[PDB]
């Protein structure tokens, strides 16, 4: 039966939307993104709550004062923190601060366009109720780097499992420190430094907690074939209108699963808890990681 | 009826230790005078509860929902140890059954089916089998099991240990008010207590009252209760298996527990609502057969949404994602269809969850030899 | 009995029993035992 | 029908306009003719 | 098995090199 099902479906696969007969008042597509009113590990510090139809540039909206907040770890200046008068610096382009190359450009086709009276990027995604860098170190575009690694999922027979006549992915989630929801790895690219060895080190040290031989090896074999599937605007949470998390998404997809198999999974630095979960379009995680989710899998053509 | 004056608490590296007074060792029990109160105050509610038409009294222990739960697997000890001498048999086995309280509305050929399975598996293999403390449902269905192990297995016999969430207790006030230790109270399920209206059920052996300083909110013991099966599952080196028949929020919450804290379930299909969705998401999630291809979210969502009523989307959203989080590890659910399977096949279901388990491969051999079935432990020994 | 029907089965299980019993068919008087037959629950065929 | 009303948008939100030809419709005059445009709703799985 | 091996390499068959990492 389940090669007829798999032959059937192999051999059996003006665009008009008839969906306003049934419904009858279409709240169109998903809207836009407002982050929540409680800002992350800030203690009790509140923004200034918008409504979703409000959040664009292009609308006015004359009744706006957000709040200036910045955090405490981020005004003691680290070696990956910008400097608090973000004047003297380069934004669309790629800049050198301290010798070392950041990227700091946006996918927003706009671009970024810069203010005159304090010097600090504004967001071109959309208001976001509350200024200042906020947990974010770099004013403007803060390049974080997500690591996919995906393989089939297979049941012990070796047959793939197949739902609603797609194949089943399966990638490696790690459980975040800060606030305990399942995520894809990845991390802020460090000065100096490309998208590829920060997707890399980042799933290292968090999912593999490294920091093997033969099985390193292994491990690099898996790290050879690498497609970047999207470069999109995170709905993080800690954005703000001056810093905001911008996302380059690398898929690692295992065809035959041997070197999948040979990673031991286990959290360390900033995850607590990684391990092998199914891919589908009811996933609860962390930020926009099931739009990126939504990527690998029409990319890959599975299940979503 | 004389009081206990002093106790003899098993050491936690020994076999047992000294016998010190009764008081010392129960201060390490606390109670909630309101929710707003957090360190506590001694609880000074325990002791032995007497209920019509039953020979053997019950004790009762009442402590906090951030009490530990190893000094309550203390407790039990204790008690065991005074009552039955020193060396009293160890369990091989915790059996825990959880589902639906006032929802347990099953047709009978299945509930005879369970029950049979229920007592046929409890029976053979001398287990503890923890349930809820109340008077409703499976649990007095299990109890009613239980009922007949106490008309037979000579001197021994193994405690139906009940942990109920206090404040929803008919007679809570009447335990706790009074000196610390309580010998022969009565509890009076037909009388007419106004906040609560749940009673406690009469065939439990022990009892845990867990408490939040709430009143009327059940859902505040799963943690404690999957933490303590997790404990007296380490500390007897024996396996813990869940089982969940029919089932609410609560029960869904409850297998949520034990996944996590990595006590092996049994779902019974085909015996009602939350095992319905807990069978489904584990078939959508992990079975490759054929007639498991058609599952979706989708359908998983509407079944969610019939047979739960969350009322708000996001409530729906957290029901699902901790229904799709019970059956993320593969190893730990097994799922019994009722409808589709044989009598012997529910207790290798049960021997499967046995077996599910990491290390205690003694116990685990034991209850292959409980249950007759000598492939089980023989494919097992040439595995290891 | 898994696609709900158990009423019907239920209206109609007494006669059949009683029937089954009057053909000496003893499989079948097993097969609807457990089914919810309730011997106590036969009625005459006539009124005596 | 709540969902199942859902599920039947999930249906129509895939139509082809697969032809617009003129109905062979025995009420047809040289006044007045009917003309059909067909959608199909084809449900693969 | 070895069709369904056979059948499933048929059906599941920018580049960044991360081995650096
Ligand atoms: N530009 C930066 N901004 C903020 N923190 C930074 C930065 N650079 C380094 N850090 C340090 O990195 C720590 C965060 O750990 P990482 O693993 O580097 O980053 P993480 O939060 O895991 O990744 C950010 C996640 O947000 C999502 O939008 C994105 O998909 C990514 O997964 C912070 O505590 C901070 O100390
Ligand atoms: N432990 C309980 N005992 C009695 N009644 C309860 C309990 N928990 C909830 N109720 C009441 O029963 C009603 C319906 O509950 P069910 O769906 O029948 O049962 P469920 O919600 O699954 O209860 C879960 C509880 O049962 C135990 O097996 C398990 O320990 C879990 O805590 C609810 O409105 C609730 O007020
Ligand atoms: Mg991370
Ligand atoms: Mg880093
Ligand atoms: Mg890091």
């Amino acid at each position: 039966i389940s090669f007829r099902f798999s032959l059937d479906q192999q051999a059996t696969k003006n665009r008009l939307n008839s969906a306003v007969a049934v419904h009858g008042h279409t709240a169109e597509a998903a809207e836009w993104y407002v982050p929540p009113e409680e800002y992350p590990k800030s203690g009790g510090v509140k923004r200034y709550l918008i409504d979703a139809s409000m959040v664009p540039l292009s609308i006015m909206c004359p009744s706006y004062d957000p709040v200036e907040y910045t955090h405490p770890s981020v005004a003691a200046q680290p070696v990956w923190a910008d400097p608090a008068d973000p004047r003297k610096i380069k934004f669309n382009v790629k800049d050198e601060v301290n010798g070392k190359v950041v990227d700091r450009t946006s996918c927003h086709p706009s671009g970024i366009s810069i203010d005159s009276n304090t010097g600090r990027p504004i967001n071109p995604w959309g208001r976001t109720g509350m200024t200042g860098r906020g947990l974010l170190g770099k004013w403007g575009v803060n390049q974080a780097a997500d690591t996919v690694v995906t393989r089939w999922k297979r049941s012990p027979d070796g047959s793939i499992l197949e739902r609603d006549g797609k194949k089943v992915l399966e990638f490696v989630a790690i459980q975040r420190q800060d606030n305990k929801m399942w995520a894809i790895p990845g991390g802020f690219v460090d000065n100096g430094e490309d998208v590829a060895l920060t997707s890399g080190r980042e799933f290292m040290e968090e999912a593999l907690g490294m920091g093997s031989a033969e099985s390193k090896d292994s491990l690099a074999a898996l790290f050879s074939s690498g497609t970047i599937v999207a470069r999109i605007y995170c709905e993080d949470p800690r954005n703000t209108d001056n810093a905001w998390v911008e996302t380059t998404c690398v898929n690692f997809h295992d065809e035959s699963g041997r070197h999948a198999a040979r990673l031991k999974l286990q959290g360390g630095d900033d995850a607590e808890h990684a391990r092998w979960m199914m891919v589908h379009g009811g996933l609860n995680l962390f930020a926009s990681h099931r739009t990126l989710l939504q990527h690998v899998t029409s990319a890959l053509n599975a299940y979503f | 009826s004389v009081a206990a004056k002093t106790l003899l608490i098993e050491n936690e590296d020994g076999k047992g230790s000294t016998r010190m007074e009764v008081q010392d060792f129960m201060k390490r029990f606390h109670m909630h005078a309101s929710e707003d109160d957090k360190t506590g105050s001694p609880s000074t509610a325990w002791g032995t509860l007497r209920f019509p038409t039953k020979e053997a009294t019950a004790p009762y222990l009442r402590l906090s929902v951030n009490d530990d739960p190893e000094d309550a697997l203390l407790f039990v000890k204790a008690m065991l140890a005074q009552k039955y001498g020193e060396t009293y048999d160890r369990p091989s086995l915790i059996l825990s059954v959880t589902g639906g309280a006032r929802n347990f509305t099953l047709p009978p050929r299945l509930e005879t089916a369970i029950a049979k399975g229920l007592r046929l598996a409890a029976q053979r293999t001398n287990a503890w089998v923890v349930t809820g403390g109340t008077n409703t449902g499976v649990m007095k269905l299990t109890g009613q099991i239980m009922e007949a192990l106490s008309k037979t297995q000579s001197h021994f016999i193994p405690p139906t240990i009940g942990i109920a969430t206090y404040g929803v207790i008919i007679g809570g006030d009447d335990m706790t008010r009074g000196e610390p230790p309580k010998i022969g109270l009565e509890y009076e399920m037909h009388k007419k207590d106004p906040p609560k209206t749940t009673p406690l059920d009469d065939n439990h052996n022990l009892f845990l009252l867990v408490d939040d300083g709430s009143t009327n909110k059940f859902g505040k013991e799963i943690k404690f209760r999957a933490a303590f099966e997790n404990a007296a599952g380490q500390a007897f080196a024996a396996p813990v298996v869940t089982i969940v028949v029919q089932g609410g929020p609560g029960t869904l919450g409850t297998a949520l527990q034990a996944v996590r804290q990595g006590t092996p379930i049994v779902v019974v299909d085909g015996s009602g609502l939350a095992a319905d969705v807990l069978a489904y998401a584990y078939n959508f999630m992990h079975n490759p057969l054929t007639r498991f291809k058609s599952y979706t979210i989708d359908d998983l969502r509407q079944k969610v949404a019939q047979t739960f009523n969350p009322k708000s989307s996001q409530q729906l959203t957290n029901l699902l994602d901790s229904a799709l989080e019970c059956v993320q590890d593969p190893n730990l659910v097994v799922v019994y269809s009722l409808q589709e399977s044989g009598i012997d096949e529910f207790d290798d279901c049960i021997l499967k969850a046995i077996f599910s388990s990491q290390g205690k491969l003694g116990n685990k051999l034991k209850q292959a030899m409980y249950f007759d079935q000598l492939d089980v432990a023989k494919r097992a020994l040439s595995e290891a | 009995s898994k696609n709900g029907q158990h009423n019907e089965i239920a209206a109609c299980i007494n006669d059949n029993l009683m029937a089954a019993m009057m053909h000496n068919k003893p499989h079948f008087v097993e097969l609807y035992l457990g089914f919810d037959a309730k011997i106590y629950e036969l009625k005459p065929s006539e009124e005596v």
